[PDB]
Order: C-alpha cells, then structure tokens, then sequence
C-alpha cells in the first residue's frame, strides 16, 4: 500500500478496496488491523479521507500525464460519478492544489495552460540548442570511434 | 600562432545558429522602445525650438535593428535547416 | 493603353507630372475597366495634388474617383462633397452617389436625365451609364459586409430581385469578380461569407511592414544620398 | 514505425496491434510513460495520444542505410540554404 | 463594467473566460512613437520654407 | 571522470613552438610533452606545458622512448618556479592518436591517476577547437563486448587568464573583431555557424557511411544517441508553432519599422539642414 501512493501511476480505488479491505478494516488473528479504519465513526471518516487521498493522488497522475481527458472518463477512473469527480475538481482547483480547466458544456478537463508564443517559441529553442549540443556530443565520440578503430 | 590565438574568444558554431530568449527579447524591445518614445519627444521638443536627441536616437535604432534582424534571420534558418 | 504598357513613366520627376500621369492612367485603366487599380491609381494621384494650388485638376480627380469608386461598389468620402472649393463642381456627383446608395434607379435616371448631359463635358457618361447598369454590386457589397449567412432568398428580398435565380447569378458574378468574399452552399441556398482569420497570425503584417519598411530605408537612401556638401 | 511526422496514435490500431480493449491502451501507454520509455501525452476527446521519444533502440543495416540516407538529405538541405544566405548576403558580409 | 473577463454566448448558452492579454505595451509605445515623428514631420514642414 | 578541461592560450603556444622547434630540422610525426595546471571542483585547468624528448618507430607500433627523468626534472623546475601547477597530463601534435599511445598514457597515469591526454592539431587551422581532451577509462563494456583500453573523450574548451587574455588581444591588435558585432559580424556567425552545422552533418554521414558498408563495426550504442538526435527534429509547419512564428516575426518587424522610420525621419531632418546651412552660405558669400 504504502509503494503504491510512490507509483506515477493510477490506483483503481474499486481494485484497491477490493484487494485491502478486510485487511486493513476486518484484519484477522494473523492481521491485527489497527484502529484507524475500523467500523467506528471516526474509522467511516478516515476511510473516506483515504478515498479522497487516493483520488488526489490519481488526479495528480492524470494533470502529470494527460492533457484533455473527458469528464466520464476521469469519473470511471476516479471511481467517482461525474457530478462528484466536478465537485471534486473544482474544490481542487479553487484550493490551486492543481491547474485545470473544465469545459462544461463538452465534457472536458484539459490541464495544460494556454501555451503563449513566447513560451512555445522559447522550447523550440531549447529543443534547438539540445539538439546542437548532442549533435556536438555525437561527433566527438564519432571522431573518437573512427580514430580508436584506425 | 596568430589563428590559435584567434581561437581563444572564438564562438562556436552552435552560438551563430542559436536564438536568444524570446522572452527576453520581447523585454528588451520594450525598454528600449520606451526609451525611444522618450527620445521622440525630446526630439520633437529640440527641433520645434531651434528657430541631443538625435544621438541617442539613432544608437537606439541601431541596437533595435541589429537586434530584431538578427533574431529573425536566426529563426528563418533554424526553420528551415531543422526539420 | 498601349504606350503606357510600352513606355516607362520616370519615378524621380516631378509631383505634380507625377500626378498628371497619374490621372490619365486612373482613367485608362477606368475605361478598360481595371476599376481596382483606377481607383488606386487616381487616389495615389489625389495624394500627390499640389495640397491647393490646382482647384480645375483636384475637382476632375475627385469627379473620376468617385465615380470609379461607385463602379467598385464602394460609397465614397462624404467630405468631398462639403468642402469648399468641390461643393457645386461635385453637387451633381453627390445626387448620383445619394441616388445609388439609397438604390432608387428612378432617382438615378432622373439625375442622368437633369444633370447626366454635364457628364458629357466632364468626359464621363460611358462610366456613368455603366454605374448604372451596376448598382446592384453595391447592395451585394452592404450585404456581404452586414450579413454572414444570408440566405438567396432574403439577399433578393433586400435586393429587389425578382427571383432567388438571379440572386444567385448576381452573387456569384459579384464573388467571382473581387467584390464579395462569400461561397453558396447551393445544396441549401445560404452564402457563408469566408470566415475571418486573425490577420495578424499571418504573413500579411508581415508584407505590408516589409513594403513600409522598404520605403523608409529607399528614403533614408535617397536623403543621405544627395547630402549637396558644396565645394 | 511511425513517420515521424504524424506521431500521433490512434486508439484503434492500438487495440488492434496489441490485440487488446480499446479502454486499455490509455492505461497501457500510462505504465509505458511512468516506467520512462515515452514522454508523449494522452488526449481523450480525439483520443490521439501525443508522442515523443526519449529512449531509443538497437539499429539495422537496412535501417541504417535509410536513416544515413535521411541524414544525407538533411545535409543536402543545411548546405543549399547556406549557399543562399551566403550569396544573398555576399556584400553585407565582410 | 470590465469585471471577470469573459464573453458570454447566448447561441449555445455560455461563459468563455480567458486571461486577457496584457497590451503589448511595445505597440502603444510605438503608436506614441508614430504620433511624435508626425509631430516631427509637421515641425519640419513649418521649416523648409526656407528654401 | 572529468567534467571538463580548459586549456589557456600558454600551452597552446608552447606546443605550437615546440613543433615548429622540432619539424624545422627533425621533420616527425607528433611530438610528445607534458601538460600542468590545476584541478577543481571536477574541471581541470591546464595552465602550463613543457616537451619531453620523445622517439617513435613506425615499424610494430610500439619502438618508443619518452624520457622518465626528464619529465621528473622538468617537473622539478616548473614547481620550483610554480608549486600550483601539478602534472595532470599530455598533449601530442599529431591528428590522430597512435596504437602507441596507451602506453604514453598509462606512463603519465603512473604520475598521475587521472591523466588526461590532449591532442593539439597545431598543423591544420580550421572551423574550431584545435584540443581534443581524452581520458583512459576501463570497464566490461556492460553489454558484453570483448574489453580494450580506449580513450574516452572528454569536452575542452579554451579559456584565459587575464595576463594571458591581454598578451594576446595586444598580439592579434590587427584582426580582432568588434565586440559589439555590429548586423555584418552577427551574419557572419550565422553562416559559420551554418558551415559548421553542415560540416559536422557531413562528417557525420561519412561515418554512417562507413558503418553501413562495413568498414566500421556498428557500434550498437551511441549509434541510438545520434538516432536521438533525429528524433528531436522540431518538426516545423505545425499550425501552432505556426501561428506563434508569425505573431513573433510579426511582433519584431512592428519594431523594425518603427525603428526604420525613425532613421527616415533623421535623415529627411538631416537633409533639410544641410540644404539651409549651403543655402546660407550661398546667400552670405555675397
């Protein structure tokens, strides 16, 4: 459990519970589960912190990798319905946790921010003078390779 | 000797073809348009009474030209020899 | 025409020849019906009047220009009617533009009928009668420039065409002659105007400061150049 | 395979290739990009999934001659322009 | 009232919103630039009477 | 390993002299010295060079004779004179190292372990970068290839001490180019930077070349650096990049002509004066 919030990837929380539940809830004689998600009130509270926990930390692998996702699809991922995952989302993005902007009236969630010309002409740039230096880079070891093989 | 002397402050070659920052230069074109602006009105304020601006102005112009010209050449080859 | 296509008018001459050659060949490129260029031509020739030293040259530009700019379907400056030395010489000129823009023909016969013999002196009835069997552009130049969509139907309603026919044949004639900038959706009968693309994401502000640009530098060329040190 | 000009993958032939749901290719070029074998992106509404390229792969003799051909066209390019700019700019040169 | 940039729709029914581009002070300042060398031009036309 | 090495002016003129010393009469192939200077963080930073009398045979690649006392008592001298400067390794004129070579320097490792050779092409003046820094390095090649010595290459630049950065701009004091750079010098970079790109392209598919004909082994790695490098192609004409390019360009000629016009403007200004100051004098010579 706790190598999988080091993941960058997307943790199901129908998987999840299904696979930990009666461990870490229920436990057994050979797991003694803690008191921190028991069937008290207090354990109902910090089981649904722990969803949230986990749909954050999905949401923060979606603005990581994504960059247009539908609003459906972010709702089946998240295990959430879509008016939650909405809900969810803006709560997030008032708290300017992540960036998002959410295309109501189509169903979209694009994450990435208006891409101005000065900021896209700037990574073509960089991309340029990468591009030059290992260039630079190949033709040293090129001439190295050729003079060793002689 | 003289060559590999010249050798020393010589850029290299991915220096000639390389763009300065867009963001920068857009900066820069700012500055000293403003400062022109001021150098305008200086300017207009010099010859109306004369029944040094001009100085400042024309270094200002060469800076400006030289600047932009080089970006834009820089862009045009990097466009067309990196595709 | 034909010398003027063969012959080489000299750039470095004088204003005032310059605006001389300028009017004529306004006038050719009219009566050959280049009316774009005509228009350019004597605007150009316009600009370069002596600002007031010509009353009789300014006065029979202004009458050309605008009737070559009501050729093109294009309602000319109201101020050339209003000023001065151009009021009466250009009042017959401001009840023909006034008789076109409000699409009354019969206002437009009965101006040929009154004042359209002047036109004769002014050496002008061939455009005028042709202006007069070209009104029509103009509507299709208001509506291409208000509408964006306009149906063939309602285009001859506000048209005064009789047949949704012929306003097609009118606006097809009028796109392919540069005047509109619209394509028929024959399928549905609806003109869609081209949709207006950011200019400035294009390379045409880039062309025009290239033209500005190339006249600033041929100026400091031409002012440095000379520089008349004496001995 | 790819052109390198049209990156983009659909989902379709995706599905086909690896002969598996059109709902897992999204996770599968997920797991592809987290391991650090792809740094594309993944779109939704078209459901293209952007690409580029930072781990690279063993070679070919037919593969490098098509690859030495492609850079020789490069270099044909690179030396036709600046034949250009150098006559274009002979006198402004010094 | 220049409150929350944004542009509504009523076509479809909707609320664009944006992040209203600054101005591009480079072209105000090169209209006011265009402005004074009209001004110059004009100082230069009351000379130049002179022959 | 070595991030860098930044080789001043001194031991690039010392090789060149000792070259010229010794080709004048003893025409040879490279000629062998040591080279000195201090370390750093990573970046070495050699400083000063000495030569030391070197024989070769061509005949089984290995008949040579680079001096061991004479190296330790040329050393013993320069730290008398300089303590700072510590053998940290060696230069030889040729162009191309020698199957000789790993012995020089594994010589020079005994002097010091992390011994970097420099080749200085004093011989050809060219589009750059006379030094080419080479450090040995030993490993099982990873992916199971049969081990070897090999010179790894390490990236070298030129840089100078102030002393030295004023000896030699009062020594050029005929050719050194504006510092400014000036519209006609900035073109002039953008061509050399164009020949050099298409130099090294060249280079490049000469060795592409080699490789798939044979003549060379593929090297099976790095080889996919270079396929790296044809990847990154930005792939121009996308209708973003596009549309940004244009609103760029068009955001630079928007200053150009305004800039344009100013200089019109001055010049029209100008030439009006100049026509009333001739003006004025015709009229007051009488």
């Amino acid at each position: 459990l706790l190598k999988l919030f080091t993941t960058m990837e997307l943790m199901r929380w129908s998987t999840l519970v299904e696979d930990y539940g009666m461990e870490l809830r229920k436990g057994s004689l050979e797991s003694p589960a803690t008191d921190v998600f028991g069937s008290t009130e207090e354990g109902e509270k910090r089981w649904k912190d722990l969803k949230n926990r986990v749909v954050e930390h999905n949401i923060r692998i979606m603005a990581k990798y994504y960059t247009r996702i539908t609003m459906k699809r972010m709702a089946q991922l998240l295990d959430l319905s879509v008016d939650e995952s909405e809900a969810f989302l803006s709560n997030l993005v008032v708290n300017k946790t992540i960036f998002a902007k959410v295309d109501r009236l189509a169903g979209i969630i694009n994450f990435q921010r208006p891409k101005d010309p000065n900021n896209l002409l700037n990574d073509w740039s960089q991309k340029l003078n990468s591009l030059m230096s290992l260039v630079n880079k190949t033709t040293h070891l090129i001439a190295k390779e050729e003079m060793i093989h002689n | 000797e003289q060559k590999m002397l010249l050798n020393l402050h010589k850029k290299s070659w991915m220096e000639g073809l390389t763009l300065q920052d867009y963001s920068e230069h857009c900066k820069h074109n700012e500055s000293v348009v403003k400062e022109m602006l001021e150098l305008a009105k200086n300017y207009n304020k010099a010859v109306e009474e004369e029944d040094d601006p001009k100085r400042h102005l024309e270094e200002h112009v060469d800076v400006l030209m030289t600047s932009n010209i080089v970006q834009c050449l820089a862009a045009m080859l990097d466009t067309v020899v990196f595709k | 025409e034909k010398l003027v296509s063969k012959s080489v008018f000299p750039e470095q001459a004088n204003n005032n020849e310059w605006a001389r050659y300028l009017y004529y060949t306004g006038r050719i490129k009219a009566i050959q019906l280049e009316y774009s260029e005509a228009r350019r031509t004597m605007t150009n020739a316009l600009r370069k009047a002596p600002q007031h030293t010509a009353v009789g040259f300014k006065q029979t530009v202004h009458k050309l220009l605008i009737v070559v700019e009501l050729l093109l379907g294009e309602i000319p400056d109201r101020l050339q009617f209003r000023q001065p030395s151009l009021k009466r010489s250009l009042m017959p000129y401001f009840l023909l533009t006034q008789a076109v823009r409000t699409g009354n023909l019969a206002k437009f016969n009965q101006v040929l009928d009154q004042f359209g013999e002047k036109f004769q002196a002014d050496g002008t009835y061939t455009l005028i009668i042709r202006l007069r069997h070209n009104v029509i552009k103009t509507g299709v130049r208001m509506i291409s420039l208000s509408y964006s969509r306009i149906s063939l139907a309602d285009i001859a309603q506000k048209l005064q065409l009789d047949s949704p026919e012929d306003a097609e044949f009118i606006v097809a004639k009028a796109i392919r002659d540069g005047v509109i900038e619209a394509s028929i959706n024959h399928e549905k009968g609806y003109v869609q105007s081209k949709e207006m693309i950011d200019i400035y994401s294009t390379r045409e502000p880039q062309l025009a400061f290239h033209q500005r640009i190339s006249f600033c530098l041929d100026i400091h060329n031409m002012s440095v150049k000379a520089m008349r040190f004496p001995p | 395979t790819r052109p390198a000009n049209h990156r983009q993958l659909t989902f379709e032939e995706i599905a086909k290739s690896a002969k598996i749901t059109v709902n897992e290719v999204e996770l599968l070029v997920m797991k592809a990009l987290s391991v650090g074998l792809v740094k594309g992106s993944i779109d939704e509404v078209d459901k293209r999934v952007h690409m580029t390229w930072v781990q690279p792969r063993v070679l070919d003799l037919q593969q490098i001659k098509g690859m030495k051909d492609r850079l020789e066209f490069w270099c044909t390019d690179v030396k036709s322009m600046e034949m250009l700019v150098e006559h274009q700019a002979h006198d402004i040169l010094t | 009232d220049k409150k929350f940039h944004g542009i509504l729709d009523q076509g479809e029914g909707v609320l664009i919103i944006f992040d209203e581009p600054p101005v591009d002070k480079t072209y105000e300042a090169a209209l006011e630039t265009i402005q004074n060398m009209s001004k110059v031009v004009d100082s230069l036309y009351n000379k130049a009477k002179k022959l | 390993a070595v991030q860098k090495v930044v080789v001043h002016p001194l031991v690039l003129l010392s090789v060149v002299d000792h070259f010229n010393r010794i080709g004048k009469v003893g025409n040879q192939k490279r000629v062998v010295g040591v080279l000195l200077g201090s370390w750093q963080k990573k970046v070495l930073d050699v400083s000063n060079s000495f030569a030391v009398p070197f024989d070769e045979d061509d005949k089984d690649d290995s008949v040579w004779f680079l001096d061991h006392d004479y190296l330790e008592n040329m050393y013993g001298m320069f730290k008398k004179v300089n303590a700072r400067e510590r053998i940290v390794g060696w230069y030889h004129t040729g162009p191309k190292l020698h199957k000789n070579d790993i012995a020089i320097n594994e010589l020079m490792k005994r002097y010091c372990p992390n011994s970097v050779l420099v080749i200085i092409d004093v011989k050809p003046k060219d589009l750059g970068l006379p030094t080419e820094a080479y450090i040995s390095v030993e490993e099982v090649h990873d992916d199971g290839t049969p081990t070897s010595k090999t010179f790894e290459h390490v990236t070298s630049e030129i840089g100078a001490e102030e002393a030295e950065e004023v000896g030699v701009e009062h020594l050029l004091r005929d050719i050194k180019d504006t510092t400014v750079g000036t519209l006609s010098q900035r073109i002039t970079n953008q061509v050399h930077g164009l020949k050099g790109l298409n130099s090294k392209l060249l280079d490049i598919r000469s060795y592409l070349e080699k490789v798939a004909t044979g003549k060379l082994p593929i090297n099976h790695q790095i080889i996919y650096q270079l396929q790296d490098v044809f990847n990154l192609l930005p792939d121009v004409s996308l209708q973003e990049f596009v549309k940004a390019f244009y609103l760029k360009t068009n955001d630079q000629m928007v200053v150009v002509y305004l800039a344009s016009l100013i200089r019109s403007v001055v010049a029209l200004h100008n030439l009006i004066n100049n026509k009333i100051a001739n003006r004025d004098a015709e009229k007051k010579e009488g």
